[PDB]
């Protein structure tokens, strides 16, 4: 009974060495204590939780406390077995879970709904075969799977989704097997299911297209589906979809897409921070691209700061995006905001906003406001925080300023730029001197 | 064009009579500066990922119509599926509470 | 298996036309696996493609760009070849040549080395009337600067202002390897400062023309120099930059400066392919000795010594023709590490494959040095290739080999290639025995024997046992004639032979039984022959068990047995009925 | 008749026989070489003279045949 106690404390250390002296003292210890045993020991892996105070290789360990326990067991019952195969399966002992398997049907013991899951897995990575070979275990497995009266849960189709993810060109048509067959048993699809497929259909890194359409069928099923949390990978459909949207650079499936995350509680699945970011950045990259200025201003200023902090990047395609639509005199407004959101030194950024407002000649009020703005960024320029290390005037830079200055009519400042052009030992082009 | 044709024929005729590199020292100044520079920006992040886009890295950004065709009236949930797992209609469950949830299951919650 | 499914429906229909991206796979996985894509693999798809006749632009470009320096195992020359036959075949398909279609074409012309000009190029564009765009103008340069012509290149970039086309990192690299190439390294450096100077820092690919620059030259301190450089700054490290500098030091003719470069090479996390592509190239450059130093370098297969990672070098060094002592060299080396189990023996199999007998002599005779127990069936594939070929003395230059590896050929070796070889059996035996080389020339006729007794001449095999003087074997007779009689069967036949028999029989002692075993070869007969086909011969054997009446030469009872069983199974009541008499 | 695969190239009919006598009388050993290259697809058939040479050929589950392994199958 003090036994107990540290097992629901989860003490493994101390339960272990417990157990030991409980066992060396002769008292009975019931199956079900050392199966709670087994439980702590083989989720955690002989390991201590990490406490306030006081990844690759595989973690199981030849001589770990589980294995010498598990054969000090005098009887060992169904849930026994299960525990310590989805432990080793867990830790990457793939081919010790399917050898310990083999020994659960050599005893005649049915394997519950989450050892099959798990042994799914072991199969795939425990032995490499091509994906015919490795098809026909995994369906062996099913078949084993229903020959005991076992249930598949939504696990078991997520988990041979995921699997099939290394299978890519191979996998595609067999996993629309899959999916089909959730269907028709009864196991609704949930987020991560979808996650799984989109991936799969979407794993070459060559210039592939249309492949991705996959996802059009899956948008028209899960129109308006409110979703509640089933599998620990619900929270990666949303980035996924929103990738592919990107890729294919179709605006309306991105409307769908951010669509579905907005109906009832859908948004709390966009998941942790980085994956917000990388979802928000995908999407407003893909606004400003394919819709009208008019429309990307007002998701502008609905999403930032409010939604997400803009990357360097994408503060350049809203950049580029007034350019095409010819509305240059917001051009100041993104400076200042670019400098609100942390990239007052960001070189690229700096150099493409006075690029475009020196491209062309502006009426006398633009003319003003670019040499306004020229003049802040050139004030960055000289209070740079690199200055420490190392201070650069890129050439096109202080051409522009330059040329922007002469524009407006400041020449008094404009002459000053002469000297730093052979401080800096930087080219004027002619278009400068010819001005 | 034609014109740049041309061009390319006097190329090869100065080519072939100056023999010995020309003095064309300070490369024109990037021919004063070309055009853009932009693309380095690009190229200033200089992660080893960007170096195996910019190894694959072509004129790839512009697909325009890629894929006009579509509709082939194919739905993915209407075909094939894998007969193994028979049918199940409606599920009966009986709640258990008393049952002590085993670690794995509240880890999984 | 039935039908396959057929095919899984041809395939699930070829991917509903997108199996041209399942293709791309396949050509991509092989990259992945090995960096290389087979020749006969790139055939295939290319083959399927005109099979399948429907092409995409994209699927098009693919394999234009397939050509290039994703085939490291043909020869520069070879490759351009490839590619303009491809380039030719898909404009017969109707392939709508867009700006990406030539420009890839530009690419494979620059990766292989095809020399051509500029300008030519340029006015295939302008017949095809269709507007280049940067990555061609950028490209063309760079075809100026492989010549090292760096007016032609300046020129083009002065257009390119008038295009007003931004200046990539490409054309940066492309002006190094210009100056390089035409040995003013003071010029190349200055492309460096120029870079810094207008703010674009020079990538990792910029510093390998830079390292591949010095390496032309042999400039090991210049390369020492811009590694330190390399590794002290944020630069990520890759093998294939590496890797590609022992090329161009293997290239230049300065494998001592390799062995310096290899030891820099640091096993990373997936870099075999290209060390994989690069012994490939090496030992189609004809420097298997560098290509040999990279391979011990590379890390043997953590499962099993025994990996494949020295058979693409040695089938590419029998292809190549490596020579035998450096070929069986490698092989030793390969044995030594345990890379190999049976290393010359796999060579053996492809320069068998290649069907070059001084190889495979030289190559056979060192597999019984090495130790490993030599057949006959080495030998086989061989003599089927002359047997193609038809050259009398070829074939016995074959003979003459296995002599002087104390090979010997069999019967079944006859049987299978001497014997359809040539063109007459007996003449075969007169030109063998002409040379004195079979240890006996009773196996070829009987081998002949068999042929004849396969094809069902009956009439032949009894007239050839008399004439000839050496003992033959009965019971072998006996399987080959039951094959014979399911090919030629004729009741008339067998009376024929019998009375022919009796006319000037030889031999008269038989170890075979007169009768006893005369009803055992009858037995074995009409076990082999299937019941449809016992069926048919209902009239005739009832026949020929009254000929065995009238002759009285009645079968053993316990093989009688064994045939009453047989009829048994045939449920035919006259087999029964013969049997009873 | 026990179904034999992954026979490796080197090893012949003749070979395979006298790895499979041990288990059984080999009464046929079908080893069918493809056509003009010679060698086998890597398959082969043993007819054993009993059962009980089928059953022991498959009993064991590791056939090396020149240090390869091949599988066999009922």
């Amino acid at each position: 009974a003090a036994l107990k106690e540290r097992i629901e404390l989860r003490k493994v250390k101390a339960s272990v060495d417990m157990f030991d002296q409980l066992l060396q003292a002769g008292t009975t210890v019931s199956l079900e204590t050392t199966n709670s045993l087994l439980d702590l020991l083989c989720y955690y892996g002989d390991q201590e939780p990490s406490t306030d105070y006081h990844q690759f290789g595989v973690t199981w360990r030849a001589k770990n406390n589980a294995e010498r326990i598990f054969s000090l067991m005098p009887e060992k019952n169904e849930h026994s077995y299960c525990t310590m195969i989805r432990g080793m399966v867990k830790h990457r002992a793939y081919e010790q879970a399917l050898n310990l398997y083999t020994e659960l049907l050599n005893n005649r013991l049915h394997a519950d709904v989450y050892t099959f899951n798990a042994l799914i897995e072991a199969t795939v990575c425990a032995i490499n075969e091509k994906f015919e070979e490795k098809w026909s275990k995994i369906l062996e497995l099913l078949r084993h799977m229903v020959a005991q009266k076992v249930k598949p849960n939504l696990q078991t189709f997520n988990t041979i989704l995921k699997c099939l993810r290394r299978f890519h060109v191979f996998a595609r048509s067999p996993a629309l097997q899959v999916l089909r067959e959730m269907k028709a048993i009864g196991i609704e699809p949930s987020l991560a299911t979808y996650h799984h497929i989109i991936r799969l259909f979407d794993q070459p890194g060559d210039p592939l297209k249309r492949s991705s359409f996959i996802i059009y069928d899956i948008m028209n099923e899960l129109m308006g589906k409110r979703f509640s949390p089933k599998d620990p990978d619900d929270d990666k459909f949303f980035q996924s979809a929103m990738s592919i949207c990107s890729s294919l650079r179709d605006l309306e499936l991105a409307y769908q897409v951010h669509g579905l995350l907005k109906t009832g509680d859908n948004w709390k699945f966009i998941g942790p921070d980085q994956h917000r970011n990388f979802y928000y950045s995908k999407f407003f990259d893909l606004i400003c691209l394919m819709e009208q200025i008019d429309v990307t201003l007002k998701w502008y200023e609905d999403l930032i700061p409010s939604a997400y902090f803009p990357h360097s990047q994408t503060m350049i395609h809203l950049l580029q995006a007034l350019d095409v639509a010819n509305r240059l005199e917001v051009i100041p407004k993104i400076w200042k905001d670019s400098k609100e959101y942390g990239h007052t030194f960001r070189s690229d950024l700096r150099e493409e906003i006075l690029m475009l407002m020196a491209r062309d000649k502006h009426p006398p009020e633009l003319q003003v406001a670019f040499a306004d703005c020229a003049a802040d960024i050139k004030s960055a320029y000289e209070s740079q925080p690199i200055r420490q290390t190392a201070q650069d005037w890129p050439a096109t830079s202080l051409n522009c300023i330059a040329i922007l200055f002469l524009r407006a009519g400041r020449t008094q400042e404009a002459w000053k730029m002469l000297g730093l052009f052979r401080k800096h030992n930087k080219i004027p082009r002619s278009e400068l001197l010819n001005e | 064009s034609e014109l740049l044709s041309q061009l390319q024929q006097h190329e090869e005729e100065s080519r072939a009579q100056r023999d010995a590199k020309r003095p064309k020292i300070s490369f024109s100044n990037i021919i004063s500066d070309m055009k853009v520079a932009r693309s380095a920006t690009a190229r200033v992040r200089s992660r080893p990922e960007l170096r195996i886009q910019f190894d694959e890295g072509y004129d790839n950004y512009p697909g325009q119509e890629k894929t006009d065709d579509l509709k082939k009236r194919k739905n993915i949930f209407t075909g094939k599926r894998l007969n193994i797992f028979d049918m199940m209609a409606v599920t009966k469950e009986a709640p258990e509470t008393d049952t002590s949830p085993s670690l794995w299951d509240v880890e999984f919650a | 298996k039935e039908k396959d499914i057929q095919e899984e429906s041809t395939f699930s229909s070829r991917k509903i036309s997108n199996q041209f991206d399942w293709a791309l796979m396949r050509l991509d996985l092989s990259v992945r696996r090995t960096g290389r894509i087979p020749k006969k693999l790139l055939q295939k798809v290319f083959n399927d493609t005109c099979r399948s006749g429907g092409l995409g632009g994209s699927h098009a470009l693919l394999l234009l760009r397939s050509c290039g320096s994703l085939l490291p195992e043909l020869k520069l020359e070879e490759r351009t070849e490839f590619a303009h036959r491809i380039w030719d075949t898909l404009q017969k398909l109707g392939a709508v040549y867009d700006v990406s279609h030539y420009n890839a074409l530009l690419k494979v012309y620059l990766q292989n080395e095809y020399k051509f000009s500029p300008t030519d190029f340029l006015a295939k564009m302008e017949e095809a009337n269709i507007q280049p765009n940067r990555v061609t103008y950028q490209r063309l340069i760079a075809s100026y600067c492989n010549v090292g012509d760096i007016e032609g290149a300046s020129k083009i970039l002065g257009f390119m202002k008038t295009k007003d086309l931004p200046v990539t990192e490409a054309v940066f690299s492309a002006l190094v390897t210009g100056h390089a190439r035409a040995g003013d390294m003071e010029n190349a450096e200055n492309i460096l400062t120029v870079m810094r100077d207008a703010g674009i820092e020079p990538g990792p690919d910029t510093y390998l023309a830079l390292l591949n620059a010095y390496a032309e030259k042999g400039d090991i301190d210049h390369v020492k120099q811009t590694l330190e450089k390399v590794e002290k700054s944020e630069l990520h490290l890759m093998d294939r930059d590496l890797l590609q500098i022992i090329f161009s030091f293997s290239k230049a003719g300065y494998p001592q400066y390799v062995s310096e470069i290899l030891e820099k090479v640091t096993c990373e996390r997936r870099y075999i392919p290209d060390a994989m592509n690069l012994i490939l190239l090496l030992v189609t450059e004809k420097l298997e000795d560098v290509a040999l130093q990279i391979l011990l370098a590379c890390p043997v297969s953590k499962e099993d010594g025994p990996s494949v990672f020295g058979s693409f070098f040695l089938q590419h060094c029998v292809t190549m023709n490596t020579p035998v002592e450096k070929l069986t060299d490698y092989c030793k080396k390969l044995k030594e590490v345990q890379m190999h189990s049976f290393p010359l023996q796999f060579t053996l199999h492809c320069a068998l494959l290649a069907n070059k007998t001084d190889l495979a002599k030289a190559l056979m005779k060192a597999v019984k040095e090495e130790g490993f127990p030599i057949r006959p069936h080495y030998f086989w594939p061989l003599l089927v290739g002359r047997r193609k070929e038809k050259n009398v003395q070829g074939i016995i230059e074959i003979l003459k080999g296995m002599q002087e590896l104390g090979v010997h050929p069999d019967q079944e070796t006859y049987t299978d290639y001497v014997i359809p070889c040539f063109d007459s059996v007996n003449s075969a035996r007169a030109i063998l025995q002409e040379n004195g080389c079979l240890s006996d020339s009773d196996m070829f006729s009987q081998a002949g024997l068999r042929s004849e007794a396969a094809n069902g001449n009956l009439d032949f095999v009894l007239s050839f046992l008399k004439s000839n003087t050496l003992p033959i074997s009965l019971q072998s007779i006996r399987s080959s004639l039951l094959l014979g009689f399911r090919r030629s069967m004729n009741i008339n036949l067998w009376s024929e032979i019998t009375e022919l028999l009796y006319k000037d029989g030889r031999y008269c002692q038989e170890p075979r039984g007169p009768t006893e075993a005369v009803g055992y070869f009858l037995y074995n007969l009409i076990d082999s022959m299937s019941d449809s086909e016992v069926q048919a011969k209902e009239e005739h054997l009832r026949q020929y068990f009254h000929q065995l009446e009238k002759m009285n030469v009645k079968i053993p009872e316990n093989i009688y047995r064994g045939i009453r069983n047989l009829l048994e199974s045939y449920h035919v009541p006259e087999l029964i009925k013969d049997a009873h008499l | 008749v026990a179904f034999v695969r992954r026979i490796p190239w080197t090893a012949a009919s003749s070979q395979l026989k006298e790895h499979f006598a041990q288990f059984g009388h080999v009464r046929r050993c079908i080893l069918p070489f493809d056509k003009e290259t010679g060698f086998h697809r890597g398959l082969g058939w043993v007819q054993f003279s009993s059962e009980e040479g089928l059953r022991n050929a498959l009993q064991q589950e590791n056939h090396i045949i020149d240090g390869v392994k091949v599988q066999v199958h009922t």
